[PDB]
Formats: structure tokens, sequence, C-alpha cells
DNA sequence: GCAGAATCGCCC
């Protein structure tokens, strides 16, 4: 039994009804997507705030009536984004620099964009569709819509039934909520005004939802890829080519040796797209813990309405770094530009030679449509030169990564307020006080007038202008950067995926943490008891060694009577990290929404390049059309794409059959409540789709030991063997003898760094003047012996900074010499997590608000007393910590392809963690940069959004 | 590159260059004229960072500067130096064999 | 300037 045939008969939506008297204003303000004179605003679907507690994200949609006597039903998940539209001026802006409405509408037109068109009809009135006897006036009014129905909410096809009101408790605010139905449950018809409509919400999904999809297919006519939309949910349109006349193409496509067959393949690429991203995004999901707001442990300590905006501040400030790494990379999957062919005389094999391309440059190109006529006639950049001048990153290239949308503009705008500023080294620049006073106040600024300085989107660009990637137009084969919520099983200790089903690594590491558990050392390394003096500190490590040298003992001796070939199992082993397919399971933030879903787009289409290369091949373009190409070939090509994109090595997903077990169901009379009547009756029902596609993971994977086989490769690998002076305090007990320094020598001036050094060189170590020479050459022997063995055994390049890395580098290192592999480094990963501080105001102007300022001088008075919450990233030796934790997750990917082996002549797939580009997006990736060391972005949500 | 990357590259230089006496004093002054007064409020990860291979050292770094914020000098190396190597005005050492 | 890999589940 499955998750959709488990789910019950219902509506296609809800308008949601909140009284302004009761409901929390701020705290939602917080988690929207709200600009200064906005209309309209997105917030997430929450239990407890913006949706009833035990509210259900999966449902059978009653979506049409044959004949009175008969109703269809459709399975459907719940779209994550609440739209609020009536009243929502109420909701505060997260950002407050004006003038983004204007900057937007005229950034989309040099591009070539589409603008939302209305109706030729008003927007609903108030009295056609509040219940009745609720005044206008004292609600805030928001609609909650199902996957499959929300093109048909953007095209006014909807229709509100009042009569059918239920009133529902949302956190401690009595509210209502009215249902939606599709205008095809009414076969005699309803007339056309009494339909839902409202212009400013249709507005509202044209710019923050659609407008990035058709980024990402890399097409312009944005309402015309909202009606294909449409007709493939309603009509069961998944197998017809659509897509293809709405494509456009750069010249070194249209130039290119091999142009007829890259035109076909990066068509297929984005039909096929289009064909299974929606069917997956539909699909019954499972119901998160993080989705109960109500139960989040991060409002523990909270007293009273202050307390709690503030611990949403804080952690909004912890996912800031997600949300500027996809603006500051080069390779971010907002900059993707196409799609390429390596041409000829160029590196890749055949089933990597066609690749997906990033680049600014590229995208304000000039284009041919498919019929090669020429099409946009492209942009020369800004008319004026901006802060960061010719040929640079300007402010209308933040506006295309946000889709030239007010709503997503703002929220990117506000994480961006966390980041420091990074000035170049050879560059003269304003002091702070000075620009705000100064540029930032002239009435020729087209955003503020010169009224807001401290705060307008100028002045934060402006601040961070060195930390913008380049504007590109080049064609190489690079990794991309992805975004979203971490699976359930990662394997991501010092030797990934080794011996994970069968004793097993994992038990290893339990029978470990057991053993330390009963020597006082808990899972994070603290100790139940610290050491008094220099005995003690040696008695620690000794026991602790003593402990991984008997779990070794048993592990190798259970290899040997089990007949175990672990030898070979070393060599092949791999880090693995699951990217959840669950829209749900993403953090509560609207721009994770467009992140997702880009992110699933670009690996569709990088999956399907190969399998739609080989069908070209056999199948040939002859100066087709694109077009013309598809009309014979798509339903072949969509049969192809099921059996060979999915559990081939990178995308898992499942197939069900949805059944309805009942021929009837108890549902309201829809005739009678049209007309203000409500009474029960039994309907006869049957479904109107049988099969859903279930998706489950992504999996990113990662190559752990290097073999010597390559040459050309070793020296970025290769163990050196010969006495450096560096050996104690790049030894594995520097940060223990630094933070027991002063439990150690309690009365020295000297640094740690200092005394140690000077051991290392001149053989002498100070005795403190109440102790005893004995226990102190004692403490100096143990330091030296156990350093010279750590630089003749070492493979891993750590050093560690709590008693259980110690351990576990101590037991890895044990394991690798009975494999003999000892001859060079093994690959790293290491996490990058955020942390949160506070700071002075005097660089960071945003916390001076709207107000004027009239000089430097009252600059640095009203900035004195006052500060500002920045983030930095701190790099862990332990992304296994980490990963137990339940994790945001940032990084980089390729998708490589391949034969599979002994004549298995079938295409299988990896996706490779790869490598960040552009020098603003962290300071410790700053100096390829290496061969053995690589980057993660990570943030936990257990003790955050999820109890423990 | 930027300026945080030229003021780490001139810490290192300054700490794998010294022999017979501690690097802590040096260091601070180095801080102190590449950023006056925002020592004042310089963070751990901020250390930590500008250290490079050496940032173990963070932890008497910080101290150094508490103690300058603490005792009214302006903040310029001249200033700076006249109070630390001022302000002291000890170990005896123990020679350990190899074997 | 950035290895190589036939794949799915299993999961404590
Ligand atoms: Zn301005």
């Amino acid at each position: 039994d499955n998750l959709g045939s488990q789910s019950q008969p219902g509506p296609c939506g809800y308008i949601y009804f909140y009284p302004l008297a009761t409901y929390p204003l701020r705290e939602v303000a917080t988690l929207g997507t709200g600009y200064a004179g906005h209309r309209c605003l997105t917030v997430p679907l929450l239990c407890g705030i913006t949706v009833e507690p035990g509210f259900s994200i999966n449902v059978k949609a009653l979506h049409r009536r044959p004949d009175p006597n008969c109703g269809l039903l459709r399975a459907t998940s719940y779209h994550r984004d609440i739209y609020v539209f009536h009243n929502a001026h109420m909701v505060p802006p997260i950002f407050e620099g004006p003038g983004l409405e204007a900057l937007c509408g005229e950034t989309r037109e040099v591009f070539g964009y589409d603008a939302y068109s209305a109706l030729p009809r008003e927007s609903s009135k108030p009295g056609d569709f509040f219940p009745e006897g609720l005044d206008p006036s004292a609600y805030l009014g928001a609609v909650a819509i199902t996957e499959a129905f929300k093109e048909r909410l953007y095209s006014g096809n909807l229709v509100a039934i009042p009569s059918l009101k239920q009133e529902v408790a949302v956190g401690q605010s009595a509210s209502v909520r009215v249902p939606l139905y599709d205008k095809e449950v009414f076969p005699e018809g309803v007339p056309q005004l009494r339909q839902f409509y409202n212009s400013d919400l249709s507005r509202c999904m044209h710019e923050a939802l659609y407008t990035g999809l058709a980024q990402a297919l890399r097409v312009r006519r944005v309402g015309k890829l909202v009606e294909l939309l449409e007709k493939q949910s309603l009509q069961d349109q998944a197998k017809v080519a659509k897509v293809a006349p709405l494509k456009e193409f750069p010249a070194s496509t249209i130039s290119h040796p091999d142009s007829g067959a890259l035109m076909i393949v990066d068509s297929a690429a984005c039909e096929l797209a289009v064909s299974y991203a929606p069917a997956m995004l539909e699909a019954s999901h499972e119901t998160p813990a993080s989705l109960n707001y109500d139960s989040w442990p991060l409002f523990a300590d909270c007293e009273g309405p202050e307390a709690r905006v503030a611990a949403l501040h804080r952690y909004n400030a912890s996912l800031a770094p997600h949300v500027s790494t996809q603006i500051f990379a080069t390779n971010s999957v907002l900059y993707v530009s196409g799609v390429s062919k390596s041409t000829g005389q160029g590196k890749e094999s055949l089933f990597n030679s066609f690749y997906m391309t990033h680049g600014l440059g590229t995208l304000q190109e000039g284009t041919w449509d498919p019929c090669r006529r020429p099409c946009f006639s492209g942009w020369g950049g800004p008319d004026v030169t901006g802060t960061n001048g010719p040929g640079n990153y300007a402010v209308e290239h933040l506006v295309y990564a946000a889709s030239f949308s007010p709503n997503l503009l703002a929220r990117y705008a506000y994480y961006l307020q966390f980041c420091q500023g990074q000035k170049s080294s050879l560059t003269p620049v304003p002091e702070t006080g000075s620009y705000v006073a100064g540029a930032a106040a002239s009435p020729m600024c087209s955003l503020c007038e010169g009224r807001a300085p401290a705060v307008c989107l100028n002045t934060l660009f402006f601040r961070l202008r060195d930390r913008f990637p380049p504007v590109m137009s080049t064609q190489r084969r690079d990794p991309y950067v992805i975004s979203g919520a971490s699976g359930s099983y990662n394997e991501t200790d010092f030797l990934g995926n080794f011996l994970n089903f069968i004793y097993t690594y994992w038990q290893l590491n339990q029978n470990l943490l057991e053993r330390l558990s009963r020597l006082g050392i808990d899972a994070e390394g603290k100790l139940e008891k610290e050491p008094h003096g220099p005995r003690d500190f040696v008695k620690m490590f000794k026991d602790v060694d003593a402990a991984v040298d008997a779990e070794v003992v048993q592990f190798m001796n259970s290899m040997a009577k089990n007949n175990i070939t672990y030898k070979d199992l070393v060599k092949s082993c791999y880090h693995v990290m699951q990217y959840s397919c669950n829209p749900f399971a993403q953090p509560a933030c609207p721009i994770f929404t467009q992140l997702f879903y880009r992110s699933l787009l670009t690996i569709l289409q990088d999956i399907s390049l190969p399998i739609c290369m080989c069908y070209e091949n056999d199948n040939p373009g002859l100066g087709q059309s694109p077009p013309e190409w598809l009309k014979g070939h798509y339903q072949t090509l969509c049969t192809n794409f099921r059996s060979l994109a999915i559990d081939k090595g990178v995308l898992t997903a499942k197939e069900a059959k949805v059944v309805h077990g009942e021929p009837t169901c108890d549902l309201p009379d829809l005739d009678a409540a049209l007309q203000g009547r409500v009474y029960g009756r039994r309907l006869p029902v049957r479904m109107s789709k049988v099969l859903m596609l279930c998706p489950r993971n992504i999996k990113i994977k990662n190559r752990v030991v290097f073999t010597g086989e390559n040459a050309a490769l070793q020296n970025s690998f290769i163990k050196s063997t010969t006495r450096r002076e560096n050996y104690i305090i790049n030894g594995p007990y520097m940060k223990f003898l630094n933070t027991y320094h002063k439990t150690l020598f309690p009365d020295t001036k000297l640094s740690s760094l200092y005394l140690w050094h000077n051991f290392s060189r001149r053989r002498s170590v100070p005795v403190p003047s109440g102790a005893s020479a004995e226990e102190y050459s004692d403490l100096a022997l143990f330091v030296d012996g156990g350093s010279r063995a750590h630089e003749e055994s070492n493979v891993i390049d750590v050093v560690p900074g709590n008693l259980v890395t110690y351990a576990k580098q101590r037991l890895n290192n044990a394991i690798l010499k009975a494999c003999g592999q000892t001859q060079f480094y093994i690959s790293l990963i290491q996490g990058l997590v955020p942390r949160t501080q506070s700071v002075p105001a005097r660089d960071y102007p945003h916390v001076l608000g709207t107000r004027a300022v009239e000089s430097a001088a009252a600059y640095a008075e009203a900035t004195s007393s006052l500060t500002a919450t920045t983030v930095v990233c701190a790099a862990t030796d332990c992304l296994s910590q980490v990963c137990k934790a339940r994790p945001v997750v940032t990084l980089p990917v390729t998708i490589n392809k391949y034969t599979g082996v002994n004549g298995n002549n079938q295409i299988f797939q990896a996706g490779n963690l790869g490598y960040f580009m552009g020098r603003g997006v962290d300071r410790n990736l700053l100096q390829g940069s290496s061969m053995r060391k690589k980057f993660v972005f990570a943030t936990p949500t257990l003790g955050l959004t999820v109890k423990r | 590159t930027y300026e945080i990357e030229n003021i780490r590259a001139g810490l290192e230089a300054i700490i794998s260059q010294k022999q017979e006496e501690d690097c802590v004093f040096d260091v601070v002054c180095n801080l102190v004229d590449a950023m006056g007064e925002a020592c004042a409020s310089l963070t751990r990860d901020d250390a930590e960072y500008l250290l490079g291979r050496f940032s173990v050292l963070a932890d008497s770094v910080l101290e150094t500067l508490a103690t300058i914020a603490s005792s009214g000098i302006e903040w310029t190396a001249e200033a700076a130096r006249d109070f630390l190597e001022g302000v002291w005005g000890q170990d005896n050492f123990i020679s350990v064999a190899e074997p």
C-alpha cells in the first residue's frame, strides 16, 4: 500500500482568513518575501502558523463531474508556498530599501522577458469570496493550493464556495477557511464573473514562481510556458512534445560544426525535464517533523513576542551562507546558460561530450530561433557605469539572479545584509560614513532619490562589491552548485561506504564510542573530569590509545575468521551524501522553493544528455528543425528516459498505482452549495489518473583512496617520510597542549606555540616552581615519541581538535596500514559550518533604517551605541557528526557517465563532488586548489526545527 | 587579492622567521599597524583565520589586545610597544635528551 | 587548475 491510495477526497485548494487583532504578523514577516509597497507576498506552509495542526499535505482532489452523478479524483500534494493577497499591507516587509518594483520592471525588459498580462475582468470583490458575516477589513486573506491545480489558480479557472466555510484554530487565532474547486465540477457552467480571480496574486506567481522555471529552460515567453504546463496537467500530455518552439540559441550554438545535432539534444533535454519534473513534484510525500512550527526547539527559552522574533532572526542568519554562495559562486545554478559539445579537439569521452555551461556574459547575448531566424537582439550592459566598473558584475545581474521579482529580490537583499564586506588589497575606497553621507545621499539615485541612504540596495551593493563573480562568455565543462535538505543515510566518516553491509564499519565506530564513554568521554568529545596536571594528561592519552588498539585486534580477527577480502574493498570505497527530493523537507524559506526546483530541473537535463545523443546518433536530424524532429520521435524518447535515467547510479524513484477503495464517498452537494445550502450526498467516484512516480534521492559520491596508477597525479598525494622541524606543532597533541596550557604551566609568560617550538629545536622545557623535574621530563618525552610515530605512520591530513577525532584518526590509520595503503594521503571532505557573531554597527549601515543622514559625523554618532548580527563559516575536521544532525547542504556536482563492465553496453551515471568557483564565496577556500581536500557548506536541523 | 589575504601572508612571515624569543608582541604590533582601533573588537574566528597555520596562537593574541583596550593608549604600533615591552619591566629550564 | 566509477536495497 502507498500514501496516494491512503489520502482522502477533498477540494483543489483553500482560502484562509486570519483575524488581524490576534494574528502574529511580525513572526510571519521574518519567514516572508515582503517589499516596501507590496500588494501580495509569499510565506511557507507551516502547521501552527499558516495552516492548522494536522493539515493533510496529500489529497484526492475532486476536479471534474462528467455528469451531475459522477466525480473524478486526482491524487496530488500541496504546493509548498502560501500566497497572501488580501490586506497584505498589514504584514511588514523583510527588507526596507525602496524602489524595487520599477527596477525589476526596467531590467526584465532589457533581457527580453515577458511581464504579467492581466485578464480583461476585474478582481473578485470581497463579498463574493468571504464567508457571510465576516467584516473584510478585520482579516488577512491567503491561498493554499495543490501542486496539480496551481496553473488553474493563476488563469482564474477556480470557484470559491463560501457556504462550505470551516472554523479552524491556527496557533492562538480563531481562523476560517473556504474551499476552492475547478470550474469543471459544474458541467452546466457558472457565470464567468463567479469564478475566483485576483490580479495581484497572479502577478506574484508570474514573477516569483514561473519566471525562474523559464530561466532554468532558457525560455523568455513565461506566459506561454504557463499555458503549456496547465494543458499538461489537465489533458494528460506528458508524452507530447511542447517546449521546443519556445527555445532560443546563441551564435556559439548556431556556428558549431555539429549545430543540427546540438539544437536537437538541448531541445529534447528541456522537453524531458518538463514531462518528468511536475510529475515528481505532484507525487504524494512523507510529512516531516520540521513542518510543525509549534514544536520547533529554537523557541525553548523565549518569553513574549520580542524574544520569539529575535530567535527567528538568529535562525535566518544560520541559513544565510547557503543563499550568499548561490549569489557569489561563478558556477551557481542561477547562472546556467545552456548546453555545449566538446568540439573533437577536446578531452571529454563520448558519453561526457555534451555538457551543461554557465555564464552571465552568454546570458546577455543575442539569439536565434529553432529555424535559425534572428530572435532576441541582446543587451550591451549598463547604459551608465555603476560603482563596480565596465564589464564587471552590476546590480542588474543580481536582479536577473532574483528572476526580476521584487518579492524574491527583497529576501535576497535581507540575507546579503548578514555578510562581511571584503575590500580588494590595491583599491582606494571611501569610509562607510562618507559613502552614506555623500554619494548614497545624491538626489540622482533612481531607487531612493537619496532619501533612504543607509538601507538602499545601491548601498548594500557598494559594501559587497568585491565579492561578486566575473561576467563570463566561455564554454568549459565545470561542476554546478546545488542547495537543499539532506537524506537519512550519509556515509561521511574517513573510509566512507567501506563495509556498510554484511561486523560492519558503522558497528566498529559504535563500539569505539562505547569504550570512550567508559573512560568518561562523550560523543562530541567533552570530558566528565578534566586533567589536574602532567600525570593525568599523559594517562588520558595512554588509556584512549589502549582502547583503540584493543578494538583493532577484535576487528582484524573478525575479518580473518569470516574470510573478508577487505584489502580490495578499501581500494573501491566512496564518501556518499544524499540530496533529498521531498519539497517539504526543505527549510522554511520561499527562496529555497526556487533553489530546490531549479536544482531538480538542472539535474534532469544533465542526466538526459547521453540518452538524447545516442537516440539522435541512431535517428539523425538531416537538417530538420528540433520541433519537426520531436513530432515523430518524442514518445519513444520518453520511454527510453524512464528506463535509462532511474536507478542507474544518480536518481532513485518508485512507481506506484493509486486506488480508491469505496465506489462512492460522502461529500457536500455542490449544486446546493453554489446556491447557499449545505447537506451531504453520496457521490459515485473514480480515479482520473492511476500512475504516480514518487521521487526518493539524488546520490553524491567522492572517491577515498588513490591507487598510484594515474602517474600524472601522484605529486598531489605522495606521503613524505623525512623528519621535519614542525612535527610537534603540526602533530596530534598541539591543540590539546594549548587547551590545557594553564593547568600544565601555571605561571609562565610563554605561549604554548613558543614553549613547544623551543623544545623541538633546543630540547629544553620549563619546570613549574612547586612541581618536580621527573614529572615534566616524562611529559616532554611522551609528546616527542608520540609525535614522531605520527609523522612516520599518518595518512590522514588532519590535526584533531577533540579526543573523539583523535581516536577515529588513530583507528583508521591502523586499518589502512593492515591494507598496505601507506604511500599516499587519502581524500578528505570538510564541513563549513555557520557561526553567528554580534559586532559594532559602523560598517553595517542597514541598522539605521530609512532615516536621513546629514554628515559623516552624524553617521558615526548614530552608529556608536548600535550592533549588527553577521555570519562567518568555521571549518570542521569531522563531517560525520554534522551529518547525524540532518543538515541543510550546499555543494558542487558534475554528473559523469560511463559504460558498464564485462561487456554491459548500458550507460551508468555518477554525481561526483566538485569545486566552488569565484574568490568571493568564502575566505576558507582561498589559496587544482586541492585534488585531496573538498568542501561542503552544512547547517544542522536537530535542536533547531526538529526535537532530539 | 583581498586585504585580509595580505595581513595573513604578513603574519605567517613574522611567525615562521623568529628564533629564541616568543612571537606574540610582534604579531600584535603588526595587527595594530594594519587595523588600529578595529583590533579592540577582533573576534576569535577572525583571529584564527589571520594566523593561518599558527591559529593555536589566537587565545594569546586576544588577551594581549584586551590588556591594550583596558589601559587607554591610542591604537598605534609605537604606543603598543611602549606599553607591552614596558609592563614586564622567571622560567627555570631542564634539558631532556633523545633515546 | 581540479582522479574514477555496472546498478538498485539494506540502516543500526
Ligand atoms: Zn539610493
